[PDB]
């Protein structure tokens, strides 16, 4: 379970919609150091509480919106993480992934999707011909 | 045929020339350009390729073709 | 009659013409790879296609600019 | 090349491809793209300055003096 | 008044005046000799 | 030999034309070189043909005149900005004209002809082509 | 989910990462540019596709690439 | 204490080095020229103070300074027309026969046979029949000569120059600070007594001792000549007094509050003049007397330095719940507390609602104008009459639309969250999508139960179905509410009985009453409403409810929706957010402004053309000896603009016969404006259908061929940016569009008007 005050918001039509309880739904929690106003995501203004926030959102893009152009960038808060809720009740916590902000380097990232090259030797699209190969995944 | 047969053939000539610019660039820019070198990755439709470096509304090859139907039908 | 079959020929030559240039442009995308195209004459084409486009840019502007002259002039 | 020299870009999908820069500094490590080449003409995204590797180099003017 | 002469070297200032001065001396040429045409350029009047 | 067009001073429905036109300025001198110069089509409107071996100065001396008025503007124009490259800001020069560049451009161009051709000869009006930007092919 | 491709011309700004309005970008170490880093795309499957982190990118041509592929929930931006 | 005066000294030197620096308000511009959107841009912002400094107080004075030289350019405008009046119009010629002689102003030089728009106007006079009503207004101002509106045009050119002194001074010698633009009690005070106020009483006093007096003479039937200089009335007093005996007791009456003695020259009457077809002059100065005592009392409304008055701020904390109506208590317990921030800070939401009520103010001008004439010879100069309505309506839109755009700037950029907790804006932001969602529906239902039924009655009548159309012969919809209106206010004159019995003609004879005819033409007479009416109204309906749909969700989405959540970061201006999500082409605010200038061009299209076809065919025409009117387009509004086949044959293409047919004569210069609005149509659309990837990779092509030749510029060609290829392509659109009717419009009312 995610623990956590809901902040102080009178209802709003830019909250979730059925697909929160059929597909998927994200949460965001923060520690602020006191009671301030804040934007919600999909318009309106909402009172975040003196201890530790959890805000139910219907988009992860509304998290890292939040999170780092307010949070972070306005009220100094470097604490948030963002956890994707299934309608089972599974909650995994998407961001930070490692606990560290992805803009800073961390060791034991692996490289993902990385090519070799610089983009302007990728193959051309006749040369991968009914393989199913897009030229830039071609090794 | 008289001076007014001369000019309208000019205007077909106009837009014959035009809509082949049209439809040439569109062909011979299909692989890439400045504005997009790797065109020719992102095949023959796409809508765009963001408004990075200035903007790239109608940059696709398909949006040539297009643009040319409205240089044929007129 | 005549005037529906010149129409509705010329009409469709139109659509024709720009499906030709339309699937040129498929083709430089999809078919062409320039290796085994090495310095043909249509890999000489891709290679000053500058020239072709700026030469057809410079005669719809000729065209345009003094058949329209010439039209509200008159 | 070094720095101060004038060279040409040979990068094909380089906004500056066949254009003239100025090498402004060279990087002594084992990085793929050491050089780098400062422009006169902003790309499409205002940049002037690009990394380069040495054959994608093309020296046609030495450094000064 | 240095500035000001670096101001009339602006690029819309001297189009403006290129453009009024080429205009004058087209507008002139209407009042002086109307009625030019093709095949009639520097040939006396009748 | 043609014979669809006719002198002016000849076409019936020209001097109607001629008859029925206001009496003013644009009208009085105009339609009396029109008569003499100009031949007419049969609604009485001058028409300018291209196959006469006859009055080709009244075909060669528009062409020229305009052909040298535009090659002097871009000649004056190239000239111009071939010399702000070397400034050290040349795109300052071109929201801002240089008056001793421009005079001086202007100057040379009225000569233009004799400068494009010596340049042609010489290799200098034209510049290779791999040192051209180009995109990929 | 959308492709999303780093090259070897990354010189490890970290301005892509920044610019990714749903985390798909990370930094993770690397010795091909002076920086030790490059960028890393883990959850392309969060991608939307807005190819912000293109017009970030410094470099010529970019490091990053955005290949619109197959559309999902997620990707469309459905918040329904 | 508080209104005090505080101002700097000498805060910005007066040198013209930045003059020779272009950009160098913006920082980014300021660097130089790189690209030639750099040419573009530098005045996209030239007036966007607000990002040249993020000073509000320097923001602010750019305001005041900047308002002074947009006076001074009226003032050069306004001196323009009298002057012209005064030097190439054949103004005199028309105040001797007012119903003969069409006004002229404009005279062309004989150079290229361009003298042939100088159209024989009447008077012995050759030039371009005006359109403006400004010999009308003139007359009504009691000017008899040219030698007034000489004297006029000079005090025009004199006012220019002193406020353009204005602007200099309270910018570089005198600004005032901040605190002083915020003294909203004092402004108003000030604006409303000592502006619109004194402003009607100094107009008052004008039309009592000049304009009655000269226009009472005039319709009376003597000479320009025999009538005295308008000074005369007042140095002899026995002049004023034959006109009106009143006069004889001076200023007795009005300071014993025996007013109703000065009953013969402030009159009550309604209707219109039967000499000239205009209110009369009387009336008006009633009127404007009423209104500058109204204005006046209005303006000790607010509290500025004596205790007594009202304040902004105490009235707005006040209104919210539970000190509400009980059924408007909704607006929650915040209400209209902390909107004062925003009246504060925000220039941009102060622009966005004068600029909507000046689109109100515009449209009262445009729709009162017609049905109450209010200059003399005003309601026969068909021309004049059509012109001042199309272009007053056409005002009003763009206003509406600029506030509709201010209103969003608002929201991106002086919007702060803090300031607004649980209070009716942050209510409104909290409920768009039920606000969005129910104008959207009811666009819906008004585009297909109004012109869908258009398509239905083309339908039937060209099945040959005349009895299954909505028209007064077939399925009836007659504007029961609107018809009750007129009978009410016919009825309240004398013409729910008698609710008006001091006016003794109606009101307006558009509601009834009566006709009027000065000229042999008809100045007013009973516009009947039925079916056609019926479905024109609630065409215009549809039409302004989706311009206010389109408006509407750019302002309430302009921070964000559930597409782009942060599109405040973005700005208010920007092209999209990438192809991602599917897409986000034209989210920002500004494009739906752009959107929105389309609609609001669409809907004012037909309500211009509502105007000039039913007034042609219900109003306007010529009244023979016999009282028998034949009226322009012969009454066919009723059966023909019921379906829009009528409205393209017997509105578009029957009434473009005199512009088609223009060529070889005074009015041809309307057929070439109209061709030239076709053109610039056309031309628009290059810019909107397209995208500037192509431009760009096209101009790569052409900058090759420069380079080929060592002639390509320092400055790169770029395409245009995404933005601007819209606000281009509208720009030209719009302008396309507008010439074309205003050609259409002119043209026709020059020929048969
Ligand atoms: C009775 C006093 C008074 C009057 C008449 C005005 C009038 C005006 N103010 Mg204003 N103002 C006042 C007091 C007054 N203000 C005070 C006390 C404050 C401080 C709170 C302000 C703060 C203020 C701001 C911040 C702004 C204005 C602006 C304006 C102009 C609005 C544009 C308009 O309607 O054009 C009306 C058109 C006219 C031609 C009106 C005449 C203009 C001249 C200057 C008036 C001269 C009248 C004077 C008594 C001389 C009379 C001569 C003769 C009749 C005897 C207008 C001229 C705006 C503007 O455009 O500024 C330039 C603006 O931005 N005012
Ligand atoms: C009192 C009226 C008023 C005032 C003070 C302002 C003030 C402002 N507006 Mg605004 N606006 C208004 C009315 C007003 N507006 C109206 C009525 C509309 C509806 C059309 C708009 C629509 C509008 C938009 C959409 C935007 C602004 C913006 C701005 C800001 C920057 C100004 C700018 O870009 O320079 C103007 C610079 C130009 C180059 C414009 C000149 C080009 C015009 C359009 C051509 C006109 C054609 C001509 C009249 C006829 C043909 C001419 C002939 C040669 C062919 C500034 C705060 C911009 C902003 O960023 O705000 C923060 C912005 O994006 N306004
Ligand atoms: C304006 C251009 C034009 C004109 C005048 C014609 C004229 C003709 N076409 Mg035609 N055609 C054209 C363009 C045109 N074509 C184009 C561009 C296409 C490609 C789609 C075709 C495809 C086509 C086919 C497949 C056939 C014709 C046929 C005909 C002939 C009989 C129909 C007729 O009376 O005229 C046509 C009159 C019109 C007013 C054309 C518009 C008709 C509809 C309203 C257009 C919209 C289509 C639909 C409603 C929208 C999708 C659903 C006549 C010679 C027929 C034929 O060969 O006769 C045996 C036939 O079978 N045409
Ligand atoms: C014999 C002639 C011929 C043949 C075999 C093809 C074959 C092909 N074309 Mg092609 N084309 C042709 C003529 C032809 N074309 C002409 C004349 C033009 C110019 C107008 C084009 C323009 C064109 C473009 C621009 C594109 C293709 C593409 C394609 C390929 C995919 C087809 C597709 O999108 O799915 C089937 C597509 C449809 C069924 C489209 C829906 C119908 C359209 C919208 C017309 C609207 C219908 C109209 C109202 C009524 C028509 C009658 C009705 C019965 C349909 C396919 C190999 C596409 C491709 O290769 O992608 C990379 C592509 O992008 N073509
Ligand atoms: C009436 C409509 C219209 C007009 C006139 C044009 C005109 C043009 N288009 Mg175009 N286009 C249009 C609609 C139109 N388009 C639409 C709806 C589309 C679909 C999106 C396109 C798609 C399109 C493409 C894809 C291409 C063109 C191209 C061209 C150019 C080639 C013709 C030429 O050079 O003539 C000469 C130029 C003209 C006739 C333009 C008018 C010049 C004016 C009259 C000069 C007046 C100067 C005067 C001082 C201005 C007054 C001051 C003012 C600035 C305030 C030309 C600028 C091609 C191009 O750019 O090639 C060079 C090209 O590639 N257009
Ligand atoms: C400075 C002078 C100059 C010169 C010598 C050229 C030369 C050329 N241009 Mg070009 N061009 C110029 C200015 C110039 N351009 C400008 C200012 C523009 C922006 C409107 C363009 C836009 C343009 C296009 C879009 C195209 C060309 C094309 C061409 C080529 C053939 C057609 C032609 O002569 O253009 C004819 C001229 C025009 C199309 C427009 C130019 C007219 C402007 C008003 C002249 C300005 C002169 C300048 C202000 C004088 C300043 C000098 C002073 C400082 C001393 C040729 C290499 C065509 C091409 O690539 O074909 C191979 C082509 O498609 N040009
Ligand atoms: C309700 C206001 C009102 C009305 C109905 C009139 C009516 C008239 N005036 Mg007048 N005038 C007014 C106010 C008004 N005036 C003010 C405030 C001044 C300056 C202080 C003047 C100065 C003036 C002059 C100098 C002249 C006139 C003239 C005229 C006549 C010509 C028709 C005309 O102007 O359009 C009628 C106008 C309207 C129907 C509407 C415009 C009036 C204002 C803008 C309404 C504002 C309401 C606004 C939209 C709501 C604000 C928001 C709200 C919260 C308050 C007519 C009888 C002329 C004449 O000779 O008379 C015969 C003339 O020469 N007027
Ligand atoms: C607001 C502007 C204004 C101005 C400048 C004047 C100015 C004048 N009025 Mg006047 N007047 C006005 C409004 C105005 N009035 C209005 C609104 C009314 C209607 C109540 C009158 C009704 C009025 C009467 C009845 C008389 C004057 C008279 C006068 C003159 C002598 C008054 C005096 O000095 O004591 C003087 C020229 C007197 C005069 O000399 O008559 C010509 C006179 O008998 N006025
Ligand atoms: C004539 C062309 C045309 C038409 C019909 C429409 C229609 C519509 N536009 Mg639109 N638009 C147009 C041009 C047009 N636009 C242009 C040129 C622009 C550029 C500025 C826009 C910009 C624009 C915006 C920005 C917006 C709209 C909106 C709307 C909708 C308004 C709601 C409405 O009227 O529902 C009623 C529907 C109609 C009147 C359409 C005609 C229906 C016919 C007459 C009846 C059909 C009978 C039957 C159903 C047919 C079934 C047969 C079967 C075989 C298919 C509607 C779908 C708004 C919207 O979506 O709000 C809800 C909106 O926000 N449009
Ligand atoms: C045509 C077009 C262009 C090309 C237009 C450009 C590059 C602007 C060109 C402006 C010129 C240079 C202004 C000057 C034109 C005058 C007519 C020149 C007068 C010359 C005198 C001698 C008469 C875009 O860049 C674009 C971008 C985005 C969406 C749509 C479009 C679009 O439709
Ligand atoms: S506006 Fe242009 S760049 Fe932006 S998403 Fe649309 S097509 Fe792509
Ligand atoms: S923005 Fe480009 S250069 Fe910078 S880290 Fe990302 S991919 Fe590398």
């Amino acid at each position: 379970t995610l623990e956590g005050q809901t902040p102080i918001f009178g209802g709003g039509t830019g909250g979730l919609l059925t697909k929160a309880e059929r597909e998927e739904k994200y949460v965001i929690t923060w520690t602020s150091p006191k009671e301030q106003v804040f934007e919600m995501p999909t318009g309106g203004s909402a009172i975040m509480r003196q201890g530790k926030n959890k805000l139910e959102i219907a988009r992860k893009e509304y998290g890292i919106a939040l999170g780092g152009q307010q949070l972070r960038a306005k009220f100094k808060i470097n604490d948030y993480k963002i956890y994707r809720v299934y309608p089972n009740g599974e909650t995994q916590m998407i961001h930070p992934a490692d606990g560290v902000f992805p803009e800073k380097v961390n060791q034991g990232r692996p490289k993902v999707r990385y090519v070799d090259r610089n983009i302007g030797s990728n193959p051309s699209p006749a040369k991968l011909k009914f393989s199913g190969v897009q030229p830039y995944d071609a090794p | 045929i008289g001076p007014g047969d001369f000019y309208v053939h000019h205007a077909i000539a106009l837009g014959l020339h035009v809509t082949t610019l049209v439809l040439v660039k569109g062909a011979l820019d299909a692989r890439g350009s400045k504005l997009m070198p790797d065109k020719k990755d992102f095949g023959y439709a796409f809508p765009c390729d963001g408004p990075g470096r200035g903007g790239t509304c109608d940059i696709s090859a398909w949006d040539a073709s297009y643009l040319a139907v409205f240089w044929m039908l007129n | 009659t005549q005037a529906a079959l010149y129409t509705h020929h010329q009409y469709i030559a139109g659509f024709l013409m720009v499906g030709a240039f339309s699937h040129a442009g498929i083709f430089w995308i999809r078919d062409y790879d320039p290796e085994q195209n090495k310095g043909n004459v249509l890999d000489r084409m891709l290679r000053h296609k500058e020239a072709i486009i700026s030469h057809l840019s410079w005669v719809s502007l000729f065209l345009g600019f003094h058949t329209l002259g010439l039209y509200v002039h008159n | 090349v070094e720095r101060g020299s004038k060279v040409r870009i040979l990068r094909r999908e380089s906004y500056w491809y066949q254009d003239v820069g100025l090498v402004a500094s060279v990087d002594k490590s084992g990085i793929k793209y050491p050089v780098i080449v400062r422009f006169d003409k902003v790309n499409y995204a205002g940049v002037n300055t690009n990394n380069f590797a040495d054959f994608e180099l093309l020296e046609i003017e030495k450094p000064k003096a | 008044m240095q500035h000001v002469f670096k101001y009339l070297t602006l690029a819309p200032v001297m189009a403006t005046f290129t453009m009024v001065a080429l205009s004058v001396v087209l507008i002139m040429l209407q009042i002086w000799f109307p009625g030019l045409q093709y095949g009639t350029y520097f040939k006396p009047t009748p | 030999a043609n014979s669809t067009l006719v002198p002016c001073s000849k076409s019936p429905a020209f001097q109607a034309r001629m008859k029925n036109a206001p009496d003013t300025y644009y009208f009085n001198k105009p339609f009396k070189a029109y008569a003499k110069y100009e031949l007419c089509g049969t609604d009485g409107l001058p028409h300018l043909p291209l196959d006469r071996l006859d009055r080709a100065t009244d075909v060669l001396v528009p062409i020229g005149l305009f052909l040298y008025v535009a090659g002097f503007i871009g000649w004056s124009g190239r000239s111009y900005l071939r010399a702000t490259k070397s400034a050290s800001d040349p795109e300052m020069k071109e929201i801002f004209i240089d008056l001793p560049l421009a005079l001086q451009s202007i100057s040379k161009a009225v000569l233009w002809p004799l400068l494009a051709l010596q340049e042609f000869l010489s290799g200098d009006l034209t510049a290779r082509d791999e040192e051209i930007p180009i995109s990929p092919r | 989910s959308h492709t999303v491709k780093i090259y070897d011309t990354c010189i490890g700004c970290t301005q892509c990462v920044r610019a990714c309005p749903t985390d798909v970008l990370e930094m993770v170490p690397w010795d091909g540019c002076k920086a030790a880093q490059i960028a890393s795309s883990p959850r392309t499957e969060d991608c939307v596709g807005c190819k912000r982190c293109e017009t970030a990118c410094p470099t010529d041509f970019l490091s990053i690439r955005v290949y619109l592929g197959a559309e999902t929930t997620r990707s469309m931006g459905l918040a329904y | 204490q508080k209104v005090r005066v505080v101002v700097d000294n000498d805060p910005v030197p007066t040198s013209p080095e930045l003059w020779a620096k272009p950009g160098h308000f913006d920082r980014t511009l300021a660097r130089g020229p790189k690209t030639t959107t750099w040419i573009w841009n530098l005045h996209a912002n030239a007036h966007d103070f607000d990002t040249h400094t993020s000073d509000l107080e320097d923001i602010s004075r750019k305001i005041f300074a900047a308002h002074f030289g947009h006076l001074a350019v009226i003032f050069i405008w306004l001196s323009g027309m009298y002057f012209h009046g005064a030097k190439f119009s054949n103004f005199e010629a028309w105040m001797a026969n007012p119903t003969g002689v069409k006004p002229s102003a404009q005279v062309v030089w004989s150079l290229v046979g361009q003298d042939i728009l100088n159209a024989d106007v009447g008077g012995g006079f050759h030039g371009i029949q005006i359109t403006s009503g400004l010999f009308q207004l003139w007359r009504a101002a009691g000017i008899t000569n040219t030698f007034q509106l000489y004297c006029t045009a000079i005090g025009g050119l004199v006012m220019a120059a002193i406020m353009l002194f204005a602007g200099w001074f309270h910018y570089h010698k005198r600004a005032p600070k901040l605190e002083w633009f915020q003294n909203w009690e004092a402004m108003m005070n000030h604006h409303l007594a000592g502006l619109l106020g004194l402003g009607c009483l100094g107009w008052a006093g004008h039309q009592i001792h000049v304009a009655l007096p000269v226009n009472k003479l005039l319709d009376a039937g003597v000479a320009i000549k025999d009538i005295p200089l308008p000074h005369e009335f007042i140095l002899n007093t026995s002049l004023m007094a034959e006109l009106y005996p009143s006069f004889a007791k001076g200023l007795v009456p009005f300071f014993t509050l025996q007013w109703g003695q000065y009953a013969d020259f402030l009159t009550f009457k309604g209707g219109l003049n039967p000499v000239t077809g205009g209110l009369w002059l009387s009336d008006t100065a009633h009127h404007h007397l009423a209104l500058a005592v109204l204005f006046i009392v209005a303006g000790h409304f607010y509290r500025t330095n004596w205790g007594i008055g009202h304040s902004f701020k105490e009235m707005l904390d006040d209104a919210k719940s539970p000190n509400m109506l009980p059924f408007l208590n909704f607006i929650g317990p915040v209400g209209h507390e902390g909107l004062d921030k925003i009246f504060e800070t925000s220039w941009h939401a102060n622009l966005s609602i004068h600029l909507v009520q000046f689109g109100t103010a515009s449209l009262l001008v445009a729709h009162h104008m017609y049905a109450m004439p209010p200059y003399p010879y005003l309601a026969t100069d068909y021309a004049t009459a059509l012109s001042l309505f199309t272009h007053h309506v056409w005002i009003a839109g763009f206003c509406i639309v600029g506030g509709a755009a201010h209103a969003a700037i608002f929201m991106v950029r002086d919007y702060d969250p803090a300031h607004h907790v649980n209070n009716i804006l942050d209510r409104t932001l909290r409920h768009r999508d039920v606000i969005i969602s129910h104008l959207a529906w009811v666009c819906q239902f008004l585009g297909f139960h109004s012109f869908a039924m258009y398509c239905h009655n083309d339908t039937m009548r060209a099945f040959g179905r005349p009895q299954d159309m909505f028209s007064d012969t077939g399925i009836q919809l007659q504007p029961i509410f609107a018809q009750w209106i007129q009978h009410i206010h016919t009825a309240a004159v004398g013409a729910l009985g008698t609710t008006a019995p001091g006016i003794g003609a109606p009101v307006s004879y558009a509601w009834g009453g009566g006709m009027v005819a000065v000229g042999g033409k008809v100045a007013m007479m009973p516009i009947a409403l039925g079916t056609a009416d019926f479905l024109i109204h609630h065409i215009h309906a549809f039409t302004i409810h989706v311009t206010v749909l389109v408006l509407f969700k750019g302002v309430l989405f302009a921070r964000g929706s559930r597409l782009v959540p942060d599109k405040a970061n973005l700005g208010f201006r920007f092209p999209c957010d990438g192809p991602g999500r599917g897409g986000t082409c034209q989210v920002s605010a500004w494009d739906h402004v752009f959107l929105g200038l389309f609609w609001m061009y669409n809907s004012l299209s037909m309500v211009v053309f509502h105007f000039s076809w039913k007034m042609q065919s219900d109003v306007w025409g010529t009244v023979d000896s016999d009282g028998i009117v034949t009226h322009l387009t012969g009454g066919n509004f009723a059966t023909s603009s019921i379906t829009n086949n009528g409205w393209l044959r017997d509105f578009l293409w029957a009434q473009s016969a005199q512009v088609i047919q223009s060529y070889n004569s005074s009015l041809s210069a309307y057929g070439l404006m109209f061709l030239a609005g076709h053109f610039i149509f056309g031309f628009s659309l290059m810019f909107l259908f397209s995208g500037r990837g192509y431009w760009q990779e096209l101009i790569e092509s052409i900058v090759w061929a420069h380079n080929k030749l060592k002639v390509a510029p320092a400055i790169q060609p770029r395409a245009l940016s995404i933005v601007h290829g819209r606000a281009v392509g509208v720009a030209h659109y719009l302008l396309g569009g507008i010439v074309t009717t205003w050609a259409f419009f002119l043209a026709r009312m020059s020929a048969i008007g």
